[PDB]
RNA sequence: UAUUAUAUUUAUUCAUAUAAUUAAUAGGAUAAUAUUUGUAGUUUUUGAUACCAUGAUAAGGAUUAUAAAUUGAAAGUGUUAAUAUCAUAAUCAAAAUUUAUUAUUUAUAUUAAAUAUGUAUGUGUAGAUAAAAUAAGAAAUUA
């Protein structure tokens, strides 16, 4: 039925008693609560699939609400929310990384600490040697590519780099 | 009838293949004998098939029964004719069910599927709001709205 | 898994082509929004054939009783008001309240694109012969 | 209005029919005239705005 | 703004053809296809379409009935008994070499549509007006049956001596 | 008891009332929290020592009148409504002159034209 | 994938006609995003309440030199039409400008202005086979 | 123990009306609501359709919000009365206790001690009975007082 | 003109199923007797406890507002202007677990492992 | 020849990718005292790149059978470890269909939250194709 909700002062009764929408007043209160004023009446919809014993799906809680437009958009959805800070996500952005050990310590400290010296990249390495390799027979398949090249094409005053045949 | 779309045909014999699933579910063999008791008639063809088709579920998991070989083949033929009777008993029984379930719908002031005989009211196929805008089968325009085969008052 | 061949270059004076192509497609679906909504407005405006279907109960009865007697002289203005759409007249017979449960349960209606057709139409044909350069979605006459 | 709900209430008041132009034979649009040349409007901006 | 007189660039393009047919890959034409039914033969028409005897009707039936019975009108009621006197009879048992055809192997691979076209074209071709492994005619003796109107209860009155 | 039971809903169950803090980071601060909610909860619940008019209410389903009241419903104005009857039926022995079907409409209903 | 239209052609595999969960495909192309309705202009491909503000994008935020277009978000403006000033988009192939200003387009997303598949085709952007291909389909002349 | 369907039919190859099976968004499912699931017609893929509606949870979901409407509608058609909130001295002697709230105790027996066991949250009290205390002002009772059967009487039942 | 168009301007907090305005005498047959039908009908309402009637029960709502309570008839659900749920679904806290199919867990904790 | 059956049922309009810089360590309240608050030495190298640059896991039924028992296989399907000697092409939104390799909703009621598909009614209708003997229900033409 469409009907006014109505309310009845406790000093106008022929007893006093407390009435159960003071109380929630007070509860709401006590733990604050937000008293969501357009909420429809007619809408009191349990979860039937978690809820009922019936269904093999019973977890007791209602899981979700049945409400088809509910959205993560809306201000009620955000003022109920788990925020993203120290869950998984958190957990996701520490630990997963490219060399897991770069998560336990700096490379270079390890290295300096364990070994004598940073050590290059097992990758690195690879390239090295094989340079090292194949520099020993052919010469001249190469190019000279750096970081900075002043120091190639102004070399210091000393500097006559051994001929080569 | 609450069904009323165009529809399609399946031949007698693979609809009686369903077995238990469907043409022998027990469920609806009950209220077509329903139908025949309420109507005042024996209802002799399902209780043939009704036989037949228990006895088909009681032994569905055995193997059959070992066959030596014969120049004669008395025995293939045999279980052959035995079977297109079975077949045949089904037949009649399909072919009953149809029948009387659209004659007591002429009764009912139902109107059938789309594209449905109902021997008194509706000769040609009974067609009214299909998808497609003519009789599917004469090729006829159809009215709006639908066409109605029976007088007003109910 | 092969290399991707590379696409070739896209085309000249294409830009061109395709700003204008554009922009008269915009200028075009102005006046393409401007019909549809006119269309779609007569439509709201205009009458419509009656939304039940009289092939069941209780409608089946004749005009002289029953449910027809109910809309006569109770609903007919309302009805008329709302030039028999399908979606207020229903509303409109569950308010009437005289009927009450069966609008949804023992009446039937006819479907959507069928209780669409304007008041008159006598051919089925009909539901095909409304314009298709409108937008409507099948809102339209 | 949208079909949903209050459709039935649209009213042909409600169409700008001054802004284009008809055929008569089918009464349909055939062209729009030109909407900014000639428009006037108080509001630019909502009235309590003043920049 | 302003709807221009000429369009430039937008009916220049090629028009997308309309189709030519229907169905799978819009390649199917339009013509009597093995769905169709013939009204012309029995009552029912075939191949019958779909039935669906719902519990509402049987109490629309019992309704009907009732209401038949107490306005004594013993007609239908007979058309009823007819009908089913007609097609109910037990059907013969065949001779040897008497079975329907199945579908030759060898013609088509197994997942082949051909099969099942057989099979309806088959039963489409043996209407139950066709079936003669059941005996009806007006020739037919049914010892299970009463003959006419005269032997059904409704009659007692001249049953009586 | 029963002040402190409909305040603190699902927070009670078998009878032992049970607060879960988890506002703040810090177990510390929340056994501050909680404790402050439980004693801000007590504090309310008291109030029932107040007086009658703090005793929370009980709800009781009423049942709608019964078939036996119902039945009244039928007699309720009795002799107006025959003797306004007779009335009626003059009414509408007159209008059934004039038309085929006479209408409620035209007889003891109301109906505003414009 | 088989041909390269960006750098991604050689990162990505297509897997074949693969199914996503639900709304989300990897890459948000609206094909969809201009599809006429009358009745339901203002609530489609919209925002879902007309109480909204407008989006980011239709502010100046910072210090700016200027851009070169701007997003396709952005909400077409009375001012968009008045002003006169160059309102740009990037669409395909470089970018599609609202040259010829109307107030029909107020209100909405120049997501909704701009045709993002052409009935217009380049054959000079299409391989032989391509161009093959597109004849198949009735789409170009041949 | 109810015999209705609770869940919507898997997506597959498309369903056609024939003997034992019917289309899947068919106007004879979740009573006719299947009109707001359904694509009509020989559907275009690549141009048309609206996902949401081919989408199995989503479909699924839409489904059981239906389903929930029933029984909600049918738990308060079920209801003959109304909740009135009734000051504590006033109030017959079996609710004079405490009461647990729902879902908060083991479901609890109104009178273990005077053999009546069921549970209290769902006695029903007669109007009639609580006239004097719902209403006070009115002087004559408003409805005449239930009329009860003596069932030590001599009647039709007692073969007398 | 806001009001005029009903479907049209919908805030973020609005709710379905929208609730009707309400009328006069409706609340039980007798009182629309009084008005409507019989009008020297002398019972103007049927009697009204001293106390408090909560009409939506469980459901506590704010008193003075106008409200309406669960349907009972089914055509009533079916014919009122309730939506269809259409996008992706959303809930406040099974969205950090992204979707069934991907089940983010922080730690390995029994399900059934119960907080001290 | 004994250790036992393919000729049944249901299907077939199938599309989706973009806006360049990968090179190292560094600790803080309730500690017996470090401004180490604020830790400052450019510049000699060249491959995984848009590019030749070996390895490795997929799919694909054809005869070890019933009892206390699984109807999925190794012969290799982009991403992985010794051949370098053209080039920064990588998502943080809102974007451009040609690709063999994909089960869509078909007529009582039909767009409310991230933005979410306007198109093909045509006699269930060519050719050609797909799937299954496993809590289901099918039975007789081996090498
Ligand atoms: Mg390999
Ligand atoms: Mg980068």
């Amino acid at each position: 039925g469409v009907h006014r909700v109505g309310y009845t002062h406790p000093s106008t009764l022929p007893v006093p008693c407390a009435q159960r929408w003071d109380l929630r007043l007070a509860r709401a209160r006590i733990f604050q609560e937000y008293i969501e004023e357009k909420a429809p009446g007619a809408w009191q919809l349990e979860d039937e699939r978690s809820m009922s014993p019936e269904f093999k799906t019973f977890t007791g809680y209602p899981m979700r609400d049945m409400r088809p437009g509910y959205g993560q958009n809306l201000p009620d959805y955000i003022m109920k929310k788990r925020l993203p800070n120290n869950t998984h996500y958190e957990l996701f952005a520490r630990r997963d990384i490219p060399n897991e050990d770069n998560a336990m310590y700096g490379k270079y400290l390890y290295d300096m600490t364990v070994h004598g010296t940073s050590l290059p990249s097992t990758y690195r390495m690879h390239k090295d040697i094989n340079k090292a390799q194949r520099n020993d027979r052919k010469l001249s398949g190469n190019r000279f590519k750096v970081l900075c090249s002043s120091g190639a094409k102004n070399p210091p005053s000393g500097w006559e780099p051994i001929p080569d045949a | 009838n609450t069904f009323l779309t165009s529809s399609v045909a399946t031949p007698p014999i693979s609809v009686i293949r369903t077995g238990p699933k469907w043409w022998a579910d027990p469920e609806r063999m009950v209220r077509q004998k329903l139908m025949y008791f309420t109507l005042g008639v024996d209802q002799l063809p399902l209780r043939r098939t009704a036989v037949i088709q228990r006895d088909l579920q009681r032994f569905h998991m055995c193997k059959p029964p070992p066959r030596v070989g014969d120049s004669t083949g008395y025995k293939r033929s045999r279980a052959a004719q035995l079977n297109t009777w079975y077949r045949r008993i089904q037949y009649q029984e399909y072919h009953m069910q149809h029948l009387f379930t659209r004659h007591v719908w002429g009764l009912l002031r139902v109107y059938p599927g789309n594209t449905t005989k109902i021997q008194g009211k509706a000769d040609d196929g009974y067609v009214g709001y299909d998808s497609v805008p003519f009789h599917r089968y004469n090729r006829a325009p159809l009215p709006f709205p639908a066409r109605e085969l029976y007088e007003r008052r109910k | 898994w092969a290399k991707p061949k590379k696409r070739p270059k896209v085309g000249q004076g294409f830009h061109e082509k395709a700003q204008k192509w554009r922009e008269e497609y915009l200028l075009d679906r102005h006046r393409a929004l401007a019909d549809s909504l006119r269309a779609y407005v007569e439509f709201s405006t205009s009458k419509r054939v009656e939304p039940w279907d009289a092939r069941f109960k209780p409608f089946d009865r004749i005009e002289k009783d029953g449910v027809y007697v109910l809309m006569r002289y109770m609903m007919e203005e309302k009805l008329q008001l709302c030039n028999y759409h399908h979606r207020p007249v229903k509303r409109l017979f569950c308010n009437i309240g005289l009927m009450g449960p069966q609008i949804t349960t023992k009446a039937r209606w006819k479907p959507y694109r069928f209780a669409t057709n304007p008041a008159g139409t006598s051919k089925a044909e009909r539901m095909y012969q409304r314009d298709k350069t409108v937008y409507t979605h099948g809102h339209n006459d | 209005n949208r079909p949903e709900v209050a459709m039935h209430r649209n009213t042909v008041g409600l169409l700008p029919a001054h802004m284009w132009e008809t055929d008569k034979k089918t009464g349909k649009v055939k062209s729009v005239k030109d909407s900014v040349r000639d428009y006037q409007t108080k509001t630019p901006y909502p009235k309590w705005v003043q920049l | 703004t302003a709807t221009p007189e000429r369009f430039s660039v937008l009916g220049t393009t090629h028009p997308k053809p309309k189709r030519t047919g229907f169905g799978r890959n819009n390649k199917m034409r339009s013509k009597p296809s093995d769905n169709v039914a013939w009204y012309d033969k029995g009552p029912v028409e075939w191949l019958p379409r779909p039935v669906r005897l719902t519990y509402d009707h049987l109490d629309q039936l019992q309704q009907w009935t009732m209401r038949a019975t107490l306005d004594g009108r013993t007609e239908e009621f007979n058309r009823i008994r007819d009908l089913h006197r007609e097609w109910s009879q037990h059907p013969l048992m065949p001779v040897l070499g008497d079975v329907e055809p199945k579908f030759p192997l060898n013609l088509f691979k197994q997942n082949h549509r051909a099969k099942k076209r057989f099979l309806v074209r088959w039963h489409k071709a043996n209407t139950p007006a066709n079936w003669l492994w059941m005996p009806r005619g007006p020739t037919v003796v049914t010892p299970l049956h009463r003959t006419n109107p005269t032997q059904y209860p409704e009659n007692w009155k001249q049953m009586v001596q | 008891e029963r002040r402190l039971r409909i305040l603190a809903q699902h927070r009670v169950g078998m009878g032992v009332l049970k607060l879960d803090a988890d506002k703040y980071e810090d177990q510390a601060d929340n056994v501050t929290f909680g404790t402050t909610k439980l004693s801000e909860l007590l504090a309310d619940a008291r109030k029932a020592q107040l007086g009658e008019e703090y005793w929370p209410s009980v709800e009781l389903k009423v049942r709608k009148p019964s078939g036996q009241s119902k039945a009244h419903y039928s007699l309720i104005d009795n002799e107006r409504i025959e003797k306004r009857s007779r009335e009626l039926y003059e009414k509408y022995r007159d209008a059934k002159k004039r038309s085929l079907f006479v209408t409620p409409m035209e007889t003891w209903l109301e109906v505003k034209g414009m | 994938l088989k041909i390269a239209k960006s750098a991604f052609g050689f990162y990505l595999a297509r897997r074949g006609q693969r199914k996503y969960p639900f709304l989300r495909r990897p890459h948000i192309k609206n094909t969809h995003s201009m599809n006429p309705s009358a009745p339901y202009f203002w609530s489609f491909m919209t925002a879902k309440s007309q109480m909204a503000f407008l989006p980011e994008e239709n502010y100046i935020t910072g210090d700016w030199t200027g851009k070169f277009f701007v997003s396709k978000r952005q909400v077409y403006t009375l001012q968009h039409a008045t002003s006169g000033a160059k309102v740009r988009v990037k669409s395909f192939p470089s970018i599609f400008e609202f040259n010829s200003p109307s107030r029909w387009n107020i209100g909405k997303e120049m997501n909704t202005l701009t045709k993002p598949r052409m009935d217009l085709i380049d054959e000079q952007m299409l391989t032989k086979k391509q161009r093959l291909d597109y004849v198949r389909a009735g789409l170009l002349p041949k | 123990v109810s015999t209705g369907e609770f869940d919507h039919p898997p997506f597959q190859f498309r369903q056609r009306h024939t003997f034992n099976t019917t289309p899947l968004h068919d106007a004879n499912r979740f009573g006719g609501r299947t009109a707001y699931l359904r694509e009509i017609g020989p559907v275009n893929i690549k141009k048309q359709g609206r996902r949401f509606k081919k989408d199995p949870r989503t479909v699924q979901f839409n489904v059981d919000v239906w389903c929930a409407q029933q029984t909600l509608r049918k738990r308060w058609k079920q209801r003959d009365w109304e909740v009135i909130e009734i000051p504590f001295r006033l109030v017959p002697r079996e609710q004079q206790r405490v009461i647990p709230e729902l879902y908060t105790d083991i479901p609890q027996m109104t009178d273990p001690a005077r053999n009546d066991f069921s549970n209290i949250r769902n006695k029903v009290y007669d109007r009639e009975e609580l006239q004097g205390v719902l209403f006070p002002a009115a002087g004559a009772m408003l409805y005449p007082p239930l009329q009860r059967v003596d069932k030590q009487a001599m009647t039709l039942d007692k073969y007398l | 003109n806001a009001e005029r168009f009903p479907h049209e301007y919908h805030t973020p907090t609005s709710r379905f199923p929208p609730t009707p305005s309400e009328t006069p005498a409706t609340q039980d047959w007798m009182a629309y007797t009084a008005k409507y039908l019989d009008k020297q009908f002398t019972i103007s309402a049927e009697p009204a406890p001293v106390y408090n009637v909560n009409k939506l029960w469980p459901m506590q709502q704010i008193p003075g507002k106008v409200d309406q309570t669960p349907f009972e008839e089914d055509q009533t659900w079916l014919l009122h202007s309730i939506p269809v749920q259409q996008l992706e679904m959303h809930h406040h806290e099974k969205d950090l677990q992204d979707l069934p199919f991907i089940n983010h867990e922080q730690f390995p904790r029994s399900l059934e492992w119960n907080a001290p």
